[PDB]
Formats: structure tokens, C-alpha cells, sequence
RNA sequence: AUCGCUUCUCGGCCUGGCUAAGAUCAAGUGUAGUAUCUGUUCUUAUCAGUUUAAUAUCUGAUGUCCUCUCGAGGAC
């Protein structure tokens, strides 16, 4: 029943996931993961992606109250919006340089590969076949 | 007329600006869903239809106030669903004689489809509240959720899934009466608004 | 975490290669075509084939899917 | 309402079925809520078979209800992910 | 051990998507493929910074909140200060007073404006897109205003009609140096509103 | 918008069927998943029409459909394996006319995941457990036993997983009064995956396994382990006890291999080609559709060829090794995905292309004018029996349902004068292909 | 919150700031 | 002036720059920085190049034969 | 000479409307408006340090000419 | 008109009784974890090992031959 506020909550949680406080970003976190996990299979991934554009950002944090929010935000997230905008968050960061941010990428995408097996598929990227061996499978290119 | 809508391996729809007469292909309008879309089926002039390879139908319209002569927009997903089935091809137009000109889709599997627009909205909330009442009534037989099987690939948007609606009707005398008092309305008011909306076409 | 989290198909680490990762998304998308009807249906009434002999070819790929690894 | 620790069993469910103490009565097995509770637990092996018949699944008190999953976890289906009894490691 | 950016600009596609530390990543190849797409976010910018993320402000000041229109048109603010000014003058002698005599019928208004606040005057806010991450600006740079169009408050300062004075020179004065892709409609590319050109 | 879709065109390409007891009484009843929605059958084969007693729509992708009966159960319970982790063993009530879930066991997450198990469904012989396996490194085996009120009593299955090991397929053996055995198709993958050089993945075969349920020791351990030539493409059991022996025949380019429970004859049948094809040498003939149909006394198995005529193999079992299997082309039939030969005269084949094909068998199998190659029959490694194209002669096509899928373009149109619009779709695979014209009334 | 703009810091409590007068050496630096 | 920034801000290891008269500024930050500023943009304008996107990642005198006047 | 002094503004114009007016005109990498400690307020030149010297020229030569805020605004060289 | 004194008007600038001081009082945890005070902090030379997205950390010598009295001169 939460869809008739959802976007009246919507800027009450963008300002308050812009604050400095941890407090604020970690109860925000719940807020998105409840507000997600409540009107999934209702029509509202535009808002949910907004607020997504700001707890994404916070998931560099150290607190571990926090980041099991930030982390029950992002598995709510990836319920209700999909698993397709979680893959493209974290295709361009699963391979970063860095070994904490890509550490934490995986376990984003580990988390995200657990709960979504099976619709990964048909989200995964368009990559050419290499000289390591063939990418690009034919079978998808078959039309009847 | 002045635009073209191409259906990628990658893209579901790129709208690009047919100036024909100034000679010049500028892409209007892009997409973020990655789907294989295989079908076309135009409902408005910025609105394209898709049925992807894992059987996902999606109708996306172009955000208003965009520019024809521009590029790097995208178009948000008006409706998603899955419709159980590969759909291989779409078309805008009435498929019964009269009724409602909805839009016919033919699967790959032997299934043919038409998505009906509610244009009213006390009978679209009616319906919902009868999907939601049917989807704890009675479960389905494989187990899965209704909304989760409606929704395997990308999440549902805005579809309302006949399949339930018919099965409603063909529950027990005891579990449609539970059902009549959770909407409120009697089990013929409901089997007649079904067939009123069977008849609709 | 959990070690069957991590033992589950499909997962992965910090150090986990590309080559691993696009045989495992490989091996996936066959055992996904595989048990899906209408996209074994769609990849085999495409050609002349049948639907077991595609579903052989569908298994002789997964082996293939690690045919030159790195 | 959680502690990092205490991880349950990680083990495939069976016929046995999770049962709850009044002292902890009401909560979700998974994320302690109070929400909906809609899918019954089950308790896997032998945290069920033994001394340990018709325990908690939560801290260790004798049971009196059958404990359950809310719907918010069943939304994601965590309730397929195992048993929920506590073991203490 | 690896390459340079030349090798890296040179073998992809998009130069500008390679990195000044991606050379030293195991895969740069693949992360500069994985970083051309059209549907990807770069790394939020703590991760090279010292400070934590939202963390250094320390001296700023901020207005507290903004509410949306149908909330301050139900009017709740206005006796909801009024009952936090009373209850701020009152003595806690006052206050277990009124605890233990409780008066009601304080904002006591109606359901119904609230009620078609919530569904009749209820209005879809402005969402950003998909792409989009906060970070430490991104409240400030609002003009993405296009260059080579006057502001608003500076065609009113000037006495500009929607003629202003300055842009008869600057059509005489051709396109600026600073933005040679920016085009001034209505004297360069012949411009609704105060965006008189892009 | 708020669009209600409403399917008006019923999907009826069957991928898979089974047939059985399962309607509880002595009619046959065939139960076939259509995709979306499983349809059971209960026709007359005096009329020989096929008419669908009822149909269900169980909102999922079924990965494999299996169904099994009880000791002494007149009805057939069928266990359906979908997309979704709980597996379901459900009875059909004939009172309803509709199926009753007897239970419903979760096992996993929901969606078709490689290590879900779900792909592959099997059951005992005897009646005693329920097997599913995934297609990689899962399987587990629950045993059925029957309550005091004649209830399928489930029971927690036992892991059976082991590291990268797929399954091409398996079937429950026959074991008789012993404990359950299940014999899989498995294929190593970890030596393919750590040799970057691929000689591996050469050195690999498939290797049947046969597992036995201990069930008086509460465990699953993996009794044979047999490694094979030839890749396994299918498996079938062949028909132990009374009815012959029991071993397994798995079957590959025109190479059948017959192996039974230890020391048996390794009977490597070439299949037999038709009398002077028109098709390439090239392509492997293999039993992709193969059907065990066991008598009150014999046994027999129908086999579809890379040509797709049903060609029936008798049982010379002789009660000490597999010596001998008459491979003759019993009928020609159509593209058929999966061919079953039910009794009281009925043979259901569900063509992948086109219509069905629902035939009334009438003669004992024997009634075929092609040649007959047999397995104890040598030859030079080169060719077989040329079994020439007979007509419909040992079952004779009573119904033919014809079926859209697949599906290839659409338009509808009032073009024609009718009381409904008329809707032609243009369909089908290579020759088997028809524009169809469809309106009502 | 209490907060020193002249030494930056922020304060838990009334008294934290009040024992915030470290806070001379930090004003000559920020004199500068 | 400090050490403990110029330790912890990259100012330790200066790095050079070619085409901006190979000057050597110190600290990352500048020399990121230099793909926006008024010599360094007369250098790349001295290039042959126009100031584009892909010309905010070259660094090297040769890279202008991979510059906007190269594919179109 | 990136740098260039903006003056001939009045209360109205300040920093944001000189920085929207290069925005519109040519590019301004810095602002130097500073104030008094008791009045504070904006005295309408300050300043600009543009990205180029072609900026800063054009700023002189051909954006010397509007009315900021009333006044006549002039661009010099610094 | 300048100067000093006196007086008045107007503009910012110090300004609540008595009694026995009238009398009396004033209580929470525990386990984790985070944040903020306060203190200690950071200029010697290139290169190599380790480390790192990169820094930081991190272990080792900090111009040679002869002569005179850390200093100077010589083919260097
Ligand atoms: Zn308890
Ligand atoms: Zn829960
Ligand atoms: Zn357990
Ligand atoms: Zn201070
Ligand atoms: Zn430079």
C-alpha cells in the first residue's frame, strides 16, 4: 500500500542520504530496502533508481551497521528494480584496479549472482568473441 | 514519418531521425535495457515495442520534450512482462471485429496474445485487487510465484496477467465465495465482469 | 560470508579471472538454453535439428565451454 | 536485532518442522521481524532428531509455536536457503 | 609488465574511457571494454581520496528542510510551530499538568484534505536517471543553462525582449574562443525561453 | 498503461510427455507439458481420436516431467519438475477431473540455475524413491514410502553432489525387491577446467554410474562406475525382472551399446539406415525419441532414427547377457521430439513440427516390410539392414492433432468474407510447413 | 551540533566545546 | 610548510608533462589537472588537435596521430 | 592575462550572475570576489581567472558591452 | 563674538520587604561496534627488495685512488 507515498518519501530520503552522519545513510538504507521490498511489482523503479543513484555512492563505508544496511538496500534493490541495473553498476566495476573496491564489487555481484542465476543470462553483456576463446554464442543469433 | 526505430541485438529500440529531404542520420533516441528485441509493433510515434530472446515483451516509450535533431537520451520502459513463451512477432491492431483495438502478439511456441489497455481505472484496480486475492487463494501448480514467473527477466511494470483471471472463475463454490467477500462483489459479478472483459476483445 | 556462498555456481572473488568468469557465464547461458523449452525450442527449430540432437549439441558445447582455457 | 556471528547450518531442509519458544514468539527466523509470518520453517537433520526434539530454533528455550519465515524474506525466497537453527560456533 | 595509455588508447575504442590508473589493473583491456559500454557508472571518487565519503564538511551550514507543495498546502507547519512556540514557554509544572489534564481538539481540521493531498493533489517529483551518483558537489552545477544563451536575470538586468544590448556585438564578434562548440541560436544556428541557444 | 493481457491462441507444441495409470483407473492416461500449461489425456483407442480430459496451468518452465506409481496403486502420481526449487508430486483426482498436490518438497532458489537441481527427474522401479539431479554438481535422491492411509509419505533426500560433475542423463534401474539403484550419464569437467592446453577435454568420456539407495543405511553411495566410448547423448532402461534384464542401453551415432548390472554383452548395434537415403553420411543417426514398452511376458523398445521412422527393437535377453536386438523399421512417422508406445493399442508421438501423431497399434510390432538388423547379427562395421520406408502398417495414424509450433510470422486480417476475421500464420520446419488460415464464427 | 570554525571541530556536548579554549595555537594558524 | 601533506597528497613524486614545455609539476592532482588549463591547452592546440574528450587523455606527442583527424 | 577585472555592476549582480554570464559568454576557471569585514556585500568587480587568454580577450573585447544589473559592465585586462 | 559659572530641553551611555540561607531533595544495567574531544604525530641522499590502482608502509651504502693537516690539493 506504500505506492501512493513513495513519492512523497522520495525526497525526504534523498535528503537524508546526502547527510554526514552515518546514522542517517544507514536508516535511509532501511528505508530503501523496506520501500523496495514492500510495492515490488508495482511500476515505481524510477524512484527506486533515484534513490539508488545516492545509497550506491555510500557503499565505501566501514561501519558494519551501515554497510549491512547499505547491504540489505542493494539486495532489496536488485528485488524490486531488477537485476539488470545491479549487473550494469557492477560490470564497470568487477574489474576495477583497486582490491578493496573490486572486493566489494564482488561481493555485490556475488550476492547478486546468488540471488539471480538463472535471469543473469539474458542481462549478461554483449562481449565479442577474443583470441582466448569464443564469446559470442550463436545460438542467441538463431531466428525461426 | 521523419524517425526509424531499429531493433539491435544489444538495444531493444534505437529511434533514429529520418531527414530523408536534409540527407542526415542523426539516432534521436537510445535505450539502457539490454534486450534481443525480435518484434515491432508502434502504439504512438515515440512509443516502440520489443519481445526479447528470453521471451520478455516490453513496451517503451521516449520521454516527452525531446529533441529530434539531438542524441544520448534514452526511453524509460512503459510496460514489462513475460509472457511464459519466445514471442517472435507484434502488431498494433484489433484482432476480433470490433471491441478494442489492442495490440496481438504471436510467440514462437504456438501462442498468440492480445494485451488489452484498461482505460478505466476503478475496473483495472478491480482487477488488481482480484489478481491479488487470487494470487494467495489459489496458488500454482509449479510452485513458483505468479508475479515472480511474470517477472523472470525484468520486473513487472504496469501488466495485469489474464491467466489468473481465467483461473479465478474456474476455482471451487467455497474458495470463489472467499474470494467474492474479499472483493466485496459476488462470484457472478465477477465471472461477468471477466466475460465483459473477454468480450472486449 | 558463507563457504557454500562462495561454492555456489556462479560466484566468485577478488582474484577470480576473466577467462573463469566468461566460462562460467558461458557455461550458464548453456545450462540456461538448456533447460528453458522455448529458448531451446527458438535456437532449434531455427535450423534443421532435432530437439534431443540440440540438446547433444547444447551438451557437447558445456564441455566445449572449457574446450581452450588459459 | 542480529549479531554477526552464529551462522545456523547451511544444510538442505527436510521433513522437520522449526518450532518456537515464547520467549522469542513472533519473530521471522531470518531478519526478526513481526510481519507476515507466511512460510513454515524447516529444520533440516538432527537439530530436530534427539535431545533436541521440539526445541527453539532461536536461542535454546523449550518450544511452544511453530516458528516461521515473514514474507519479506520469502520475497527474495531466503527461506529456501536452509535450516535457521542456531548452532553456537 | 603492462603497457602505457597509448597502447591502451590505441587498442580500445574510446580513449576517454581509459583511466590514468587503469594501466596497472590485471585486466585493462577488458575494463576499458567493460567501461565503453553505454550503460555503465565510473567508481565514486572516495576510493582515491583520504577523506571519508560526505565527511569534511564541519563548518557549513544548511536550510533544513524543503517540503513538497500538497503538504504545505494541507497547512500543518503553520500550528505545528505554533504548538512547539506554546509548549516551549510552558513550565514542566505545566507539563505534567497537561499530562495528567490532557486537552484535545488542538489542529482537529478534516480527513479529507489530507486525504486528497495524498491522491488528488498528489504530484510525481523530479527523478534523476539511471546513471546518475551523488558525490561531495552535485547540488551547484545546475546548468546542464547551455552556453552560448543569456540568463534570465541577466536579460531582465539589461533590458533584453523576449534584443539584447551585448548581442549585436557578440554577432559581430562571431563565436566565442572559450566554447567553439556552443551555438547561439537566433544569430548563429537560426531558442525557447531565457535558452536562447545551446 | 494498465494493459491486461489475455492469451487467446493456446500454445500446443508438447515439449515433453509421459504416459501411464495415472487417470487411477484402467484407462490410459497421457500427460503432456504444452510450456505454460500440462495437459492429461484420457482418450478412447476404440474411437482412436486423442481428446484432452483436462489441462492445467501451472505458471512455470518445466525442466523434466517424470511420473511413477506406487506398490499396488491403480493411480500414477506425477512429479513435475519446474523452474521454481520446490519439487511437486501431485495425484490427479478424476472426481475433479483436475490434479491434487499431494506434497510439495522445496530443494532450492527458484529459476533455471546450473547447480539447482530440477534438469533431471527419475524414480525407482519398485516404487521407493524419487531422484532429481541438477544439469552440474547436484543431486539428491528422497525416499517415497506409503502412509497408513495409502499417502506418499516424503522423506528428506540425501546430497549427492560432487565437484564438476555434469549429467548428460539418468533413469532408474529396475532392482526388483533389493534396494533402489540409479545409474547417470556423468562427465567430468575438472580436468577440462585446470588443463589450459585442452588435451583434457579430448581424454574425457562419459561414464556411466550406477548409485544404489541404501535404504536399510540411511545413505547413497555410488555402487559402479563403468567408463564409456561413446558420448551419451540418451539413455533408456531396459525392462528388468519377468519382463527381461535389467541393464541400461545407451545410444549414439549409429552405435547402441547395451550394458547390464556386471558382466553383460556389450552389444555395440549399428543403427539401421533406410535402403538408399538421400540424406549426408555425415550426420549421426541416434535414438533421440525411445520409448521401453514392456509386455505381460516380452519387452520391446521404439527408437526414432535420424530420418524419423519408429523403428522397434525386440528383447532377446535370454536371461544371461544382451545377445540379440532386432532393430526393424516398424513405421514411418513424422518429425517427432519424444514417441510413446502406451498400450490397448496406442502410440502417442509428439511432433516438434506440425501435427501429432496418435496411432492405433494394432498389430503385435511385427507387421513391417523394412529390413531387420539384430545385434548378435555381425557385420563389418559399415552398414547395417537397409530398412526401407514401410507404410503405416503395425499402427495405423487414428488422430493426427495439429499443433502451430513453431511458429515463424502472423497477419490477420478481414480480407475474407466470414463471420470473423481470418488470422494466417505461416509455420513450420523444412518441408513440414503450412500457412494456417483461422477463423470463427 | 557544536562545531569550532576556528579549529574545525565538531562537539558532542555544551561542555566539550566549552573546554575547547589546541584552540589558540589553532586560531594563529587560521590567523594566517 | 608541511611534510604530512606533502607525504599524503601525492606532492612527493612530481611527474612531467611533454608537450607543456616538459614541465615537472608536483603532486597527480596536477598532472590530471592539466588537461584543463591555458598552456597545456596551447600545446595540445600546438598538437594539431582539437580539446576533446579523447584528447583529455593523451599525454604523449605521438598520440595526435590518433587525434579527431584520424577516422570519421 | 587569463586573469580579467569585471567592474560597472551594481547589488544585483554578483558572483553567480557573473559566472552565469561567462557561462553564456566564455569560461572563467576562478572568481576572486573579496569583501569587507563589516559591510559584506558584493561590489560588482571582481577578479575572473579564465581557462584561456582567448577567453579573456573576447571578455574584454566583445562582452564589454552589457548592462549587469543597470550598469554598464567592463572587462579589463589583469 | 571668545572665555568660566548656573539653570532647563533633546540624543547613546550604572541603577524589587521579612522569617528557621523560609524549608527540603538529586540512584540504573550488561555485550559488541561506530563517531567526536585530548595527547602523540610528518623535511637527509639517489637506487634496489617488499607493498600498493597509485601513494603510504617497508629493509640496506648515502662520490672514488694518493698526499697533507670532519678540511684542502693532484693524472683524476
Ligand atoms: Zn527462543
Ligand atoms: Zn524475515
Ligand atoms: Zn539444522
Ligand atoms: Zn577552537
Ligand atoms: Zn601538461
Amino acid at each position: 500500500m506504500g505506492k501512493d507515498y513513495i513519492y512523497a518519501v522520495t525526497p525526504l530520503l534523498e535528503d537524508a542520504l546526502m547527510d554526514r552522519d552515518l546514522v542517517h545513510r544507514q536508516t535511509a538504507s532501511a528505508v530503501v530496502q523496506h520501500m523496495s521490498l514492500g510495492v515490488y511489482g508495482f511500476g515505481c523503479e524510477d524512484s527506486l533508481n533515484h534513490l539508488l543513484n545516492y545509497v550506491w555512492p555510500n557503499v565505501f563505508e566501514t561501519s558494519p551497521h551501515v554497510i549491512q544496511a547499505v547491504m540489505g538496500a542493494l539486495e532489496g534493490l536488485r528485488v524490486a528494480i531488477g537485476p539488470c541495473r545491479m549487473l550494469q553498476y557492477c560490470l564497470q566495476g568487477l574489474f576495477h584496479p583497486a582490491r578493496k573496491v573490486r572486493d566489494v564489487y564482488w561481493k555485490i555481484y556475488n550476492s547478486i549472482y546468488i540471488g539471480s542465476q538463472d535471469a543473469l543470462i539474458a542481462h549478461y553483456p554483449r562481449i565479442y568473441n577474443d583470441d582466448k576463446n569464443t564469446y559470442i554464442r550463436y545460438e542467441l543469433d538463431y531466428i525461426l | 514519418g521523419h524517425r526509424v526505430i531499429v531493433s539491435d541485438v544489444q538495444e531493444s529500440f534505437i529511434w533514429v531521425r529520418y531527414k530523408r529531404n536534409e540527407n542526415q542520420l542523426i539516432i534521436f533516441a537510445d535505450d539502457t535495457y539490454p534486450r534481443w528485441v525480435t518484434t515491432a509493433s508502434l502504439l504512438d510515434y515515440d512509443t516502440v515495442a520489443g519481445a526479447d530472446k528470453f521471451g520478455n515483451i516490453c513496451v517503451v516509450r521516449l520521454p516527452p520534450n525531446t529533441n529530434d535533431e539531438v542524441d544520448s537520451q534514452k526511453a524509460e520502459v512503459i510496460m514489462n512482462y513475460h509472457v511464459g513463451e519466445t514471442v517472435l512477432s507484434l502488431q498494433k491492431t484489433t484482432l476480433i471485429p470490433g471491441g478494442s483495438e489492442s495490440l496481438v502478439y504471436t510467440t514462437l511456441s504456438g501462442g498468440i496474445g492480445i494485451l488489452v489497455p484498461f482505460t478505466s481505472h476503478e475496473d483495472h484496480d478491480f482487477f488488481q485487487h482480484v489478481e491479488m486475492h487470487l494470487r494467495s487463494e489459489h496458488p500454482p501448480l509449479c510452485g513458483r510465484d505468479h508475479l515472480s514467473f511474470r517477472s523472470y527477466y525484468f520486473p513487472v511494470k504496469n501488466v495485469i496477467d489474464g491467466d489468473l483471471c481465467e483461473q479465478f472463475n474456474s476455482m471451487e463454490p467455497n474458495k470463489q465465495k472467499n474470494v467474492s467477500e474479499e472483493l466485496d462483489r459476488t462470484p457472478p459479478e465477477v465471472s461477468k465482469k471477466l466475460e465483459d472483459i473477454r468480450t472486449r476483445y | 560470508l558463507e563457504h557454500l556462498q562462495s561454492k555456489y555456481i556462479g560466484t566468485g572473488h577478488a582474484d577470480t579471472t576473466k577467462w573463469e568468469w566468461l566460462v562460467n557465464q558461458h557455461r550458464d547461458s548453456y545450462c540456461s538454453y538448456m533447460g528453458h523449452f522455448d529458448l531451446l525450442n527458438y535456437f532449434a527449430i531455427a535450423e534443421n535439428e532435432s530437439k534431443a540432437r540440440v540438446r547433444f549439441n547444447l551438451m557437447e558445447k558445456m564441455l566445449q565451454p572449457c574446450g581452450p582455457p588459459a | 536485532k542480529h549479531h554477526p556471528d552464529l551462522i545456523f547450518c547451511r544444510k538442505q531442509a527436510g521433513v522437520a518442522i522449526g518450532r518456537l519458544c515464547e520467549k522469542c514468539d513472533g519473530k521471522c527466523v531470518i531478519c526478526d521481524s513481526y510481519v507476515r509470518p507466511c512460510t513454515l520453517v524447516r529444520i533440516c537433520d538432527e537439530c530436530n532428531y534427539g535431545s533436541y526434539q521440539g526445541r527453539c530454533v532461536i536461542c535454546g528455550g523449550p518450544g511452544v509455536s511453530d516458528a516461521y519465515y515473514c514474507k519479506e524474506c520469502t520475497i527474495q525466497e531466503k527461506d529456501r536457503d536452509g535450516c535457521p537453527k542456531i548452532v553456537n560456533l | 609488465n603492462r603497457f602505457t595509455v597509448a597502447e591502451l588508447k590505441q587498442l580500445v575504442a574510446r580513449p576517454d574511457v581509459v583511466e590514468m590508473h587503469d594501466v596497472t589493473a590485471q585486466d585493462p583491456k577488458l575494463l576499458v571494454h567493460l567501461k565503453a559500454t553505454r550503460n555503465s557508472v565510473p567508481v565514486p571518487r572516495h576510493w582515491c581520496f583520504k577523506r571519508k565519503y560526505l565527511q569534511g564538511k564541519r563548518g557549513i551550514e544548511k536550510p533544513p528542510f524543503e517540503l513538497p507543495d500538497f503538504i504545505k498546502r494541507t497547512g500543518i507547519q503553520e500550528m505545528r510551530e505554533a504548538l512547539q512556540e506554546k509548549e516551549e514557554q510552558k513550565t514542566m509544572k505545566s507539563k505534567m499538568r497537561e499530562k495528567v489534564r490532557p486537552k484535545m481538539g488542538k489542529i482537529d481540521i478534516d480527513y479529507q484534505k489530507l486525504h486528497d493531498a495524498f491522491f488528488k493533489w498528489q504530484t510525481k517529483p523530479k527523478l534523476t536517471i539511471h546513471g546518475d551518483l551523488y558525490y561531495e558537489g552535485k547540488e551547484f552545477e545546475t546548468r546542464l543553462k547551455k552556453p552560448g544563451d543569456l540568463s534570465d536575470e541577466l536579460r531582465i538586468s539589461l533590458g533584453m525582449p523576449v534584443p539584447p544590448p551585448w548581442l549585436i556585438a557578440m554577432q559581430r564578434y562571431g563565436p566565442p574562443p572559450s566554447y567553439p562548440n556552443l551555438k547561439i541560436p537566433g544569430l548563429n544556428s537560426p531558442l525557447y525561453g531565457d535558452v536562447f541557444g545551446t | 498503461m494498465f494493459l491486461y493481457n489475455l492469451t487467446l491462441q493456446r500454445a500446443t507444441g508438447i515439449s515433453f510427455a509421459i504416459h501411464g495409470n495415472f487417470s487411477g483407473t484402467k484407462q490410459q492416461e497421457i500427460v503432456v507439458s504444452r510450456g505454460k500449461i500440462l495437459e492429461l489425456l484420457r482418450p478412447d483407442p476404440n474411437t482412436g481420436k486423442v481428446h484432452t480430459l483436462l489441462t492445467v496451468e501451472v505458471f512455470g518452465v518445466i525442466r523434466s516431467l517424470m511420473a511413477f506409481r506406487l506398490t499396488g496403486g491403480t493411480k500414477d502420481y506425477i512429479v513435475v519438475g519446474s523452474d521454481s526449487g520446490r519439487i511437486v508430486i501431485l495425484e490427479y483426482q478424476p472426481s475433479k477431473n483436475m490434479f491434487e498436490k499431494i506434497h510439495q518438497e522445496t530443494f532450492g532458489k527458484s529459476g533455471c540455475r546450473r547447480i539447482v537441481p530440477g534438469q533431471f527427474l527419475a524414480v525407482d522401479p519398485k516404487g521407493r524413491a524419487v531422484m532429481i539431479s541438477a544439469i552440474e554438481k547436484q543431486k539428491l535422491v528422497y525416499i517415497l514410502n506409503r502412509d497408513a492411509a495409502a499417502r506418499l509419505t516424503i522423506s528428506s533426500p540425501l546430497e549427492a553432489h560432487k565437484a564438476n560433475t555434469l549429467v548428460y542423463h539418468v533413469v532408474g534401474v529396475d532392482v526388483g525387491f533389493e534396494n533402489p539403484m540409479f545409474a547417470c550419464l556423468e562427465m567430468d569437467y575438472e580436468e577440462a577446467d585446470n588443463d589450459p592446453t585442452g588435451e583434457a577435454a579430448a581424454n574425457t568420456q562419459q561414464t556411466l554410474t550406477f548409485y544404489e539407495l541404501d535404504l536399510g543405511l540411511n545413505h547413497v553411495v555410488r555402487k559402479y562406475s563403468e567408463p564409456l566410448e561413446e558420448h551419451g547423448n540418451f539413455l533408456i532402461t531396459v525392462p528388468g525382472g519377468s519382463d527381461g534384464p535389467s541393464g541400461v542401453l545407451i545410444c549414439s551415432e549409429n552405435y547402441i551399446t547395451y550394458k547390464n548390472f556386471g558382466d553383460q554383452p556389450d552389444i555395440r548395434c549399428p543403427i539401421p539406415r533406410r535402403r538408399n537415403d538421400l540424406d549426408d553420411p555425415e550426420r549421426g543417426m541416434i535414438f533421440v525419441c525411445s520409448a521401453t514398452h514392456k509386455t505381460k511376458s516380452m519387452f520391446f523398445f521404439l527408437a526414432q532414427t535420424e530420418q524419423g521412422d519408429i523403428f522397434k527393437i525386440t528383447l532377446e535377453t535370454d536371461e544371461d547377457m544382451v545377445t540379440e536386438i532386432r532393430l526393424k523399421y516398424f513405421d514411418t512417422v513424422p518429425v517427432a521430439a519424444a514417441m510413446c508406445v502406451l498400450k490397448t493399442g496406442f502410440l502417442f508421438v509428439a511432433s516438434e513440427f506440425g501435427n501429432h501423431y496418435l496411432y492405433q497399434i494394432a498389430h503385435l510390432g511385427d507387421d513391417d516390410e523394412e529390413p531387420e538388423f539384430s545385434s548378435a547379427m555381425p557385420l563389418e562395421e559399415g552398414d547395417t539392414f537397409f530398412f526401407q520406408p514401410r507404410p503405416l502398417k503395425n499402427l495405423v495414424l487414428v488422430d493426427e492433432l495439429d499443433s502451430l509450433s513453431p511458429i515463424l510470422f502472423c497477419q490477420i486480417a478481414d480480407l475474407a468474407n466470414e463471420d470473423t476475421p481470418q488470422l494466417y500464420v505461416a509455420c513450420g520446419r523444412g518441408p513440414r510447413s503450412s500457412l494456417r488460415v483461422l477463423r470463427h464464427g | 551540533s557544536y562545531e569550532c570554525k576556528l579549529c574545525l571541530t565538531l562537539h558532542n556536548n555544551e561542555g566539550s566545546y566549552l573546554a575547547h579554549t589546541k584552540h589558540q595555537t589553532n586560531l594563529a594558524r587560521r590567523a594566517a | 610548510i608541511p611534510y604530512w601533506l606533502y607525504k599524503l597528497h601525492g606532492l612527493n613524486i612530481n611527474y612531467n608533462c611533454e608537450i607543456c614545455g616538459n614541465y615537472t609539476y608536483r603532486g597527480p592532482k596536477a598532472f590530471q589537472r592539466h588537461f584543463a588549463e591555458w598552456r597545456h591547452a596551447h600545446g595540445m592546440r600546438c598538437l594539431g588537435i582539437p580539446n576533446t574528450a579523447h584528447f583529455a587523455n593523451v599525454t604523449q606527442i605521438e598520440d595526435a596521430v590518433s587525434l579527431w583527424a584520424k577516422l570519421k | 592575462d587569463a586573469t580579467v577585472y569585471v567592474g560597472g555592476l551594481d547589488e544585483k549582480v554578483s558572483e553567480p550572475l557573473l559566472w552565469e554570464l561567462f557561462l553564456q559568454a566564455g569560461p572563467v576557471v576562478n572568481t576572486h570576489m573579496p569583501k569587507d569585514r563589516v559591510t559584506g556585500q558584493h561590489q560588482g568587480y571582481g577578479f575572473v581567472e579564465f581557462l584561456s587568454e582567448e577567453d579573456a580577450d573576447y571578455a574584454i573585447k566583445i562582452m564589454n558591452m552589457i548592462k549587469l544589473y543597470g550598469k554598464p559592465i567592463r572587462v579589463n585586462k589583469a
